[PDB]
């Protein structure tokens, strides 16, 4: 129902900024819970951020609070991850994920329920 | 001091053959119909100004997409089951699902499926369960259905999460109409001698008490069915007889809207 | 198995000649859902007839309410005509006044 | 029947070396056909190497011949991937996989028949 | 020709008692035995492993060990799913034959002594005259893509290679020729004044044999051949009888043709 | 379905009094698989009796070979006793020397 394609990855210096984007192909993109995952070298894949409907507070992993911002442009079927104050431990392959979640479910209880996944984009933080 | 207003979502799916099918739905909150879902419509239609509850437009559109995909997918899955299980058309399938919010915020839900007018299976907890003494093919249907982890997760979300929050918003948005009290009007008539008949029409809500002399109520009163009016009120006929004893008999009507002022109609 | 429909005809208000009223036909307890219901005035089908959405009870049997605006007279006779797979011919239940 | 756990992933410079390992829990590990897969960012998962019984020539994808070596220690229930002369295009999440294949089937015909998978480990080749 | 026949006998007395036993035939020789009380398939010949390595053979042992327990578990679940009453008797006949070139295989399952389903191509197919519930079982079995792939591997790959290896490792015993020994006897009189000439032929290997009562070059078309019965040493026994008038019982002989005799037939004359 | 067993008794070598030999009892074509086979010498059960593994034919019916080493004399009588659900009484098939 939804196909995901990440872009924007690349090489960036420590303390710099970089914006990731995820183009979604599907019918009702605005209804989907969208998440960002990442897998660092030698580490397990982990949730980064999550977003759903307008007015709701997005979810953020503790390691990215105050540095990363997740947002979405429903008119463009695009998910964004603005990564500021980048650290070497942010080097990872970042994955876009989606799940159709009905109302009444807290977003933190759906982070392990993603159904559609992108193929990832690599972000490398030098220095 | 509290009354219950369960949400009943009803689905009527009819399969005349492999090429003619339709699915229609309705939503009831207590005795009031809040939604209508026609096969020729792309969306579930709201029947009340408060039918959306406290859900936002985006939350409601999410449910629209879920139900839109579900209707087409249900239709396709049934046709495959009939081919897989070699069941002959016509097929009549009904779904009764929903929940109720109890005073004190407790909640419970239900999801029952019927085939040709008989229960075959239901959703209990996180999985599908067959009805006791069900046809043999239902075991295969259960076997296939429980492999679908995405649908099982979505159904649990809807019953345990979406429905209780939806009902809570509806109980507040429609509190005025759900607690409304409409006084009935009554009148007497004659009937074919086996017969005094007592008509009661126009009351809301549904619970009512009608029985036939002074303080002694003739226990031989024949109450009929509580029949609906087009304006969401109700109608009830009560009949009663020895020809001589009829003189001096009275019809007594008890209803919540009367505030203790019972309707008393004496014959003559 | 199949269940034959129960047909009950009644008016919203007491019948008063010259006063507008609504005639109701309540068809219930039938299965399957396919059914044809018509309201008749002197044996002819009434055009402006509305019906509630088809629903069903706890026992899965269906029920339906048909209604129409009408003003009764002394000689007019009204009836409800129902057809169903359980009926070999259309079942006609006349509206009995009083 | 078999559970697989990869380890050894991490950050490595171009031209360097790194060895991956896969711990298998099961009854008859030596009977299983063991394979390594990898999924690069934005690309589909693809076969890297395959190995079976002692004396048989292991399979290698054309892109890793002369650089990667697959081996197994049946006494330790461990599968190994020795990665030498690493290139940036070798950056991928590497997966351990297994399948019980009876005799008489060429190994090349079983590379799309893996049944048990590990969660994977990421190797990133910088510079 | 030496086809490989793998036979399985699974009995379910009830939900708490079951046993599975198996055997393997290569041509007319039993090469393997599989008892419920054993963890492994047992070799009956020094060459029963064919040309499979120890690792290749251990792979097959693990496959069959898992298959036996899983088959037992799946049948008991089928009996509950399909409301089938115990006792249950299931038989499996699977194998292949290599032709000197094209090859063919088979996997037939019987229930209570009757065919119910078989493996055709890549999926399970029900017998034409099978009970209605078998379609539900077929539907479940065809959901298992791993088992379907493994069965296809075993029938189309493992079995033809196993037969070829066995023909090489057991070439001496499979090509063995054992000469029969014959002897004459008397039998119950077929009627008044009639005689029953009996000709015994025992100890020959392989099974194909030719035995008839003859007068010179004329073969008595009334010869009654019996069944070819097995001996404990993997040889065979055959009895041939002839009803005859006592006077005719003169100049009659029993002639035995067998491959081990290399054209030198055994001729035993009456008297 | 049920199939009654066919029972055939025979010796490995021709019967010669005082020379060791093997007595065979071949039971075939029966269903179900549960069966009881015993070899008797002068009415008493022979102790050392072996049987091949239970097998079945193309038509799914089962067969079994029972055998024992023995040395016959002029007065000794040998028989094979078979019991099966298809048999109202145990069938005793005597070994005929001639
Ligand atoms: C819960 C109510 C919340 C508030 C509702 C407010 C509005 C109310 C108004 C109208 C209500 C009308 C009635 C609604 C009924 C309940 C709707 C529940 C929707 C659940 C959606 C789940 C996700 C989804 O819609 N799932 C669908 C799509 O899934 P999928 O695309 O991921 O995969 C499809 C393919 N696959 C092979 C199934 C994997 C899925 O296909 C449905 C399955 C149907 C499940 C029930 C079946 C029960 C048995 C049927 C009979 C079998 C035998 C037949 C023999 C002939
Ligand atoms: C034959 C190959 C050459 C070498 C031979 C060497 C000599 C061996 C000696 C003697 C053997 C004699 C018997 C052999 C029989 C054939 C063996 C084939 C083994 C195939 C293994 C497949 C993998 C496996 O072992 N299959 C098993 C394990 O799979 P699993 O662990 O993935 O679990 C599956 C669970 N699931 C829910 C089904 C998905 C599987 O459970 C059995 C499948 C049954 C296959 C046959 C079914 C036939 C019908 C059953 C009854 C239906 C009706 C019931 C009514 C009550
Ligand atoms: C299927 O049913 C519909 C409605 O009952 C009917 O119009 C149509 O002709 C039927 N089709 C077939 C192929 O029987
Ligand atoms: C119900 O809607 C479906 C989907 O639009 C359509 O295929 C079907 O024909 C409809 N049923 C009718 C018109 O009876
Ligand atoms: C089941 O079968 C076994 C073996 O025949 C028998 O001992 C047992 O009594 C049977 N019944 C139960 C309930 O185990
Ligand atoms: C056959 O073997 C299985 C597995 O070891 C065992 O559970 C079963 O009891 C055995 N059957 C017998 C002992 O009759």
């Amino acid at each position: 129902q939804v196909q995901l394609v990440e872009s924007g990855g690349g090489l960036v210096q420590a303390g710099g900024s970089l914006r990731l984007s995820c183009a979604a192909s599907g019918s009702s993109f605005s209804s989907y819970t969208m998440t960002w995952f990442r897998q660092a070298p030698g580490k397990e894949r982990e949730i980064v951020a999550g977003i759903r409907w307008s007015g709701e507070s997005p979810y953020y992993a503790d390691s990215v609070k105050g540095r990363f911002t997740i947002s979405r442009d429903n008119a463009k079927n695009t998910l964004y991850l603005q990564m500021n104050s980048l650290k070497p431990e942010d080097t990872a392959v970042y994955y876009c994920a989606a799940r159709l979640v009905p109302p009444g479910i807290p977003i933190e209880r759906t982070l392990e329920s993603m159904r559609y996944w992108g193929k990832g984009t690599l972000v490398t933080v030098s220095s | 001091m509290q009354r219950l207003f369960p949400l009943r979502c009803l689905q009527i799916s009819s399969f005349a053959n492999s090429s003619w099918t339709r699915t229609d739905g309705l939503a009831w909150l207590g005795e009031l119909q809040t939604h209508s879902w026609s096969n020729d419509s792309d969306t579930v239609r709201s029947l009340k100004p408060w039918s959306q509850g406290t859900f936002s437009d985006q939350q409601w559109e999410t449910l629209q997409h879920i139900f839109r995909v579900y209707r087409s997918s249900f239709t396709r899955d049934v046709k495959e089951f009939a081919k897989m299980l070699r069941l002959s058309y016509p097929l009549e399938l009904q779904v009764s699902a929903g929940c109720e919010v109890h005073p004190g915020n407790a909640s419970n839900n239900f999801f029952h499926v019927a085939f040709q007018g008989k229960d075959i299976l239901s959703f209990q907890g996180t999985s599908w369960e067959p009805t006791q003494e069900a046809p043999l093919w239902v075991n295969l249907a259960i076997q296939v259905l429980n492999q679908d982890k995405w649908t099982r997760e979505t159904v649990q979300w809807l019953l345990n999460g979406t429905c209780p929050q939806f009902v809570s918003g509806l109980l507040e948005s429609g509190k005025s109409e759900l607690k409304k009290q409409v006084k009935p009007k009554a009148w007497l008539s004659r009937g074919p001698s086996p017969l005094l008949v007592c008509h009661v029409s126009g009351f809301y809500p549904k619970p009512v008490w009608v029985k036939w002399r002074g303080e002694q109520e003739q226990q031989g009163t024949q109450p009929g069915d509580i029949l609906p009016n087009a304006d969401e009120t109700w109608y009830l006929r009560a009949t009663l007889v020895v020809a001589g004893e009829a003189a001096g008999l009275s019809c007594r009507v008890k209803h919540s809207s009367l505030e203790g002022q019972d309707i008393v109609l004496y014959w003559g | 198995i199949q269940r034959t429909p129960k047909i009950q005809v009644y008016s919203r208000h007491p019948a008063e000649n010259g006063k507008s009223n609504f005639l109701n036909c309540y068809v219930s307890g039938f299965h399957p859902s396919d059914i044809e219901v018509d309201l008749l005035k002197n044996g002819e089908r009434i055009e402006k007839v509305e019906h509630s959405d088809l629903s069903f009870s706890k026992d899965w049997s269906f029920y339906l309410l048909y209604y129409t605006e009408f003003t009764p007279t002394e000689k007019d006779e009204y009836a409800c005509r129902v057809n169903h797979v359980t009926l070999s011919q259309p079942k006609i239940v006349k509206w009995d006044r009083d």
